[PDB]
């Protein structure tokens, strides 16, 4: 007698939107905007740091609070908030493209520039950075007269890039705290601090003065870095407020001290090295199978794309044509 | 205890396929799912999700700060950032509708391919009844009803029979 | 003194409806406008402007300066604005053309509708003729054609003496 | 005998475009692209305060031209051509973003600061700032010396945010016409101002000397701007050129005296309270049932999207076919 | 040495239209292709690519330097210029892949309505085999295809020949 | 007996993508990516420029590599990258808004501004500057003393904009190499100078002192210019350190000695005046039926699009079905 053809359908199904009509019901469906992350930065099989207090510029300068990473590999870097680059107040010269550098390094490497020094004294230290006793960066030498009032001699020192990788060499210019601070340390005179490369030449000098006092201290030292080609010699001359680098900072990632590309992430979350995931916001971490999200616009890393809606329904089967009577 | 096809109504019943047959003989009723064109389908359907990652995944890295901002410049960032979502925002909302409104379509085109596939099996033994089904105008036990529905169905065996009881 | 129906033409003389019957017995020529069908054409075409609006709106404020300018950072947000005013001129151009797509289209899907079912509705009792027109092979009256026309048409009341007119 | 179906056609139908094809003919079809604006600002059922002459950063400090203007309320701001925020020449520092902040403040509210003063003239005036005679920003006080060639005294302000509102602070730095002048007024030494904050902190030195001649004066007064947050002191520290404030700004959508939120425009045309408006460009207001602008790039509040094209006709009825003999 | 039409198969040996008949009968077999309804189709994919230059195409001059750099501004300008390509290549290859589907689809809608013309046409003279073929119920000379390829076939003067092999 | 209805297939198809599905084989396709450019710059139906050494700024002042084009008429500028603006070392303020204007001139015009000297020297040379002998930018006259160590006279040059079109003016302060050498040259004394339009006032003072030896010069001359309205005068005043303007640049799409607006590219490669072309980049010229390009997201001119992908295939026929058995 008779043969019918059909279709399934189910009692309630779910509303989607197509071009032409809104509230469309189907019989399957499933989100396409992932609104859940993970509160935890997931670390699993990648190499991680965290810099904790470390502020990322203090690996190459290296504070108290940077002790521990002045030589790090990682893939990835973790940066955190209340971080410091520095101990004795003052700040870098073009730092936030001194950053974006050493956040996708693979990790720094340090070796020693090989300055020797005559009649000055080079220990020069400060409450600013405490370790056992007063101390100062890690990897710079504070110069200064050995006799108080002395004035500071003329003096020429080169460096010479021999890797095949680039150097990131820093150096610092001491700011007195007044004119009288200048004359006891570095002795009267025009102080001039003149620093030359093959693409780099400038020259700075100290401006003394009474400013506000932070960590204790009303001077300050500002520091300053270049790149320096394989090959070439940086060279540093100066006859007073001269913070002096120690040991010059290579990238790994342009080398076994080889660690190749890092991200670097800013995040207020723990470490979990039991998850795995790709990217990073400053709560944590998305990983997940959709292709878009609604949780950080400035999401890090191989990420979903981030949308306005937190909604977008995509069907996975057909129209539901709920059966008649 | 009537029985009609897709052209009305869906199988609220049909709980082991997307497409089926349902059908009436001296027997009683019966309905069965289509494995072939189900599972085709659902092909097209798995494999979406994915190609929605393909068409709108990236990689990219920090260009302002969130712990020290870098303002002149940062006001300008923000309103590109900002605008560039709206872009994108539009582009996944449009993505999605068209995805859906192609899952619809594709659907009811297997269906219709189907009920076509069986409406030219049939030949001149059978007539639409305009539900979705075909009215049969020979005796079809369930083992012609397996015929129509494997696609073995010859129509010659009963296009006598069925011509008879069409004309008078 | 002809007619004919979609397949071939327009009907300029169809004024009270988009959608609509013409036809031709003993009693002489008529035509009427199809309601439901045409109210479904209507309904997916009103609420069109709408949702154009819905999906291309915003919220923005003044970026640059109009009366003092701000010169660097301006020759990159003039050249930013420009780069998105692009993107959404071409998103707005698709946009257009995707929706006058669908309405031609759904405009023909509703006649072809319309049609299917009044083919599906005459059973056997007629013929098409190819130009979108039944060619009715009994002897059918004004309160017959309405019966066409409203759903109501029982073939089996005519069956036998439509066979009788097709096949002799 | 016979039934057609059949579908409408008119004589002359619009051409419109489709994906596949250009010029396509419909029954029916409408515009999306507005080209015609409203040239009036409508402020229908909005609050709105039009500063014609008065520039906007004015109503903070207070020249002539905004003395109508100095607490003011509004939903809409508008900013005209000719308009100046300051009378004695000079002008504000990081303008610009002090702007946007007065656009979108929803009004201004005024408080006294408290200051007062000894032994020195407070009531400095000018040409440039004329009311019925010379005088000066309604807002601030111009502090010189109290007899010419004097010696103007060390002093200490300081300020506490009180309210739970963000506050604005200003400032000046008079800058004599010549090396002359200044010691006239402030007599002979080292000028220095001070301004200290928890966040903030800055020191200004007068730059005397002789530039053109503006509004008749080749002196200059330049402001500078800080946001005080609540429970926070600003310390004014200063031996001469101080231009003192005497009010602080507080912003209304940060509270009666309340008023959310304000839109700041920039417009040449005439305002009318008759006709309702969201969109707003320098020639007016956009009010359109339309999805798409050509009008201006630069409109702003709630408007419709800025396209190049000045039209994309869409369907609203289905292709046109007409009747054949 | 059977033949079959699109329904299964395209056909390798049809080298100067793209649609076209095959037919059979005692004079033996032969291939035609359809000037007007390949033409159709050639016309609808011709302008093509240009109209993908109409939409896409733009003007512009330098904004950045490579000879001298200009490197905060030029950080961002990098930065807007990549997030502007991904918004282009993600609409290039929309675009595309939007064309592909319309010639694609286009092409199933002049083979459609070639075959649809045909079997309105035959009317009650033909059978429709399921392959994309029409079995004819009368004698049906090289002449006689010919008409029915010209659209010249008057299916009355056959019709009782036919009704009288299709029912017996 | 029986009509069959079909359409053409071939043996082996091309794979595109639809929005649905990957790889479906269509009869014909076509590419619509362009990878491969013309290794040329094509000027065929243009006017066009290399300035080789000449860098584009150099054209306005003067130096010897530009001896060719200080009048230039152009619709297509060739910049080459060894190019130098200069040959007295020292660089033009806001240079790279300089050069986006001459580069969109159709070339520039020279006129003299009239200028005339009494008891200076005017013939000022530098060996940095060779002709046949130490010579000096050909549109600039540098203005010394006229004996060794006397001071330099206090004076004043005012030009006025006649023509309709604005004027380009440009001028140069010098830098001796120490306070010594600026004595010999200017005399003893304060250096200033002082430039004045009506929409333009800036001062200028020298800042001598020991700087790199470049091009054999340790001093500097810095190059600063103005864009001068119709009908309006430039003010210049002096007593030292001035290189002053000889000749007035007026571009050419302002105006037969008209040229209606050029473009201005930067490229590596040859010209060929047989090929034609619209749109270049530094490998050359793009000229492509294709409505895409993979080569150069930095082309400039009437240019296809540049997109991530090499290859994005269009259908040209339809899906391809084989012929079966
Ligand atoms: C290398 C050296 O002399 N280091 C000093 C350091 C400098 O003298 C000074 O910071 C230059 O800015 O100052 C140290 O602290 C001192 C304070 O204890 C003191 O009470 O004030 C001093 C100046 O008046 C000086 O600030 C420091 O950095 O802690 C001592 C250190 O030896
Ligand atoms: C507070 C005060 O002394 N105000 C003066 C003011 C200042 O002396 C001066 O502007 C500092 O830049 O100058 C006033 O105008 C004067 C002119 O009338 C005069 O002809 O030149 C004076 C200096 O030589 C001074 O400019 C003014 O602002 O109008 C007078 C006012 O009392
Ligand atoms: C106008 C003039 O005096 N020009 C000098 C020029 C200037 O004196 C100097 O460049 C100012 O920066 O210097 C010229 O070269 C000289 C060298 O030959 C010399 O060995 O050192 C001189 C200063 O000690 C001076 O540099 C030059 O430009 O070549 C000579 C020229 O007449
Ligand atoms: C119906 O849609 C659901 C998605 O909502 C599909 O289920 C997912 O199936 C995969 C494995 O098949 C699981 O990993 C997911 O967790 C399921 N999602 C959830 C949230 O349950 C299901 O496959 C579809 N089935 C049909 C027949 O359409
Ligand atoms: C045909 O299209 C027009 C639009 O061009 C529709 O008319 C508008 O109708 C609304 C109210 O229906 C009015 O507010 C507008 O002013 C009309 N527009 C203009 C400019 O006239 C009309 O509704 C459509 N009618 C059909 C049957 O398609
Ligand atoms: C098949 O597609 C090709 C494109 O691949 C078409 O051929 C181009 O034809 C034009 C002139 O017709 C020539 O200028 C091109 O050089 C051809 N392209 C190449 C690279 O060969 C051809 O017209 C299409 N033919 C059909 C019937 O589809
Ligand atoms: C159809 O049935 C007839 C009955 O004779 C038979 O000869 C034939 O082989 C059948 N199969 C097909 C596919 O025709
Ligand atoms: C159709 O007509 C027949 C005539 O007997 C009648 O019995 C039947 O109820 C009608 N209605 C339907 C829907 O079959
Ligand atoms: C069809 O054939 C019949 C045979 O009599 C003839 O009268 C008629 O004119 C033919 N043409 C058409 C189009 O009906």
């Amino acid at each position: 007698d008779k043969i019918c053809l059909g279709h399934h359908a189910v009692a309630n199904g779910t509303k989607v939107n197509t071009l032409t009509e809104r509230g469309v019901e189907v019989v399957n469906a499933t989100e396409t905007v992932e609104i859940t992350g993970i509160d935890k930065v997931c670390t699993k099989g990648k190499k991680a740091v965290d810099l904790g207090s470390c502020g990322i510029l203090g690996t190459i300068i290296g504070p108290p609070q940077c002790d521990l990473h002045l030589e790090f590999k990682a893939d990835l870097i973790i940066e955190r908030r209340n971080s410091s680059d520095i101990c004795y107040p003052g700040r870098f010269t073009n730092e936030e493209a001194l950053r974006q550098i050493i956040r996708e390094s693979g990790g720094i490497d340090k070796e020693s520039m090989g300055f020797r020094y005559s009649g000055i004294r080079t220990d020069g230290a400060t409450s600013a950075c405490k370790r056992t006793v007063s101390s100062f960066y890690s990897e710079m030498k504070w110069l200064s007269s050995s006799m108080n009032n002395q004035v500071f001699p003329q003096l020429n020192q080169t460096y010479r890039n021999t890797r095949k990788e680039p150097a990131l060499i820093v150096w610092g210019v001491h700011h007195s705290s007044s004119l009288d601070e200048q004359n006891k340390l570095y002795g009267t005179g025009n102080k001039l601090i003149t620093v030359g490369s093959s693409k780099y030449q400038q020259s700075f000098s100290p401006s003394p003065g009474a400013r506000p006092k932070v960590n204790g201290q009303a001077g300050r030292i500002d520091f300053h870095w270049m790149l320096l080609d394989p090959g070439d010699t940086v060279t540093f001359t100066f006859n007073g407020a001269f913070i002096a680098p120690d040991r010059a900072t290579f990238l790994r990632s342009n080398a076994i001290e080889y660690n190749g590309k890092s991200l670097g992430i800013q995040s207020d979350a723990q470490i979990d090295e039991s998850c795995e995931g790709e990217c990073f916001y400053s709560g944590g971490t998305i990983n997940s199978p959709l292709p878009f999200q609604n949780i950080d616009s400035r999401a890090v890393g191989k990420c979903p794309r981030y949308v306005k809606q937190s909604s977008l329904p995509l069907a996975l089967g057909m129209k539901n044509v709920p059966e008649k009577i | 205890g009537a029985i009609a096809g897709f052209i009305e109504n869906g199988w609220e019943g049909l709980i082991d396929g997307w497409y089926g047959f349902r059908h009436q003989n001296a027997q009683g009723q019966g309905t069965a799912a289509d494995y072939k064109s189900t599972q085709a389908a659902i092909d097209q359907i798995t494999g979406k999700l994915n190609r929605l990652i393909e068409k709108t995944n990236k990689q990219f890295e920090l260009i302002d700060n969130e712990f020290t901002e870098v303002q002149q410049i940062g006001n300008v960032i923000n309103w590109t950032r900002d605008s560039l979502t709206e872009i994108w925002s539009y582009n996944a909302e449009l993505l999605v509708a068209m995805e859906n409104q192609h899952t619809i379509d594709l659907a009811d085109s297997e269906m219709n391919k189907l009920y076509e596939r069986v409406r030219r099996q049939l030949r001149e033994n059978a007539e639409e009844d305009g539900t979705g089904c075909f009215e049969i105008f020979h005796r079809c036990d369930d083992q012609c009803m397996e015929s129509i529905r494997n696609n073995t169905y010859n129509h010659t065996e009963y296009r006598q029979e069925a011509l008879q009881n069409r004309i008078m």
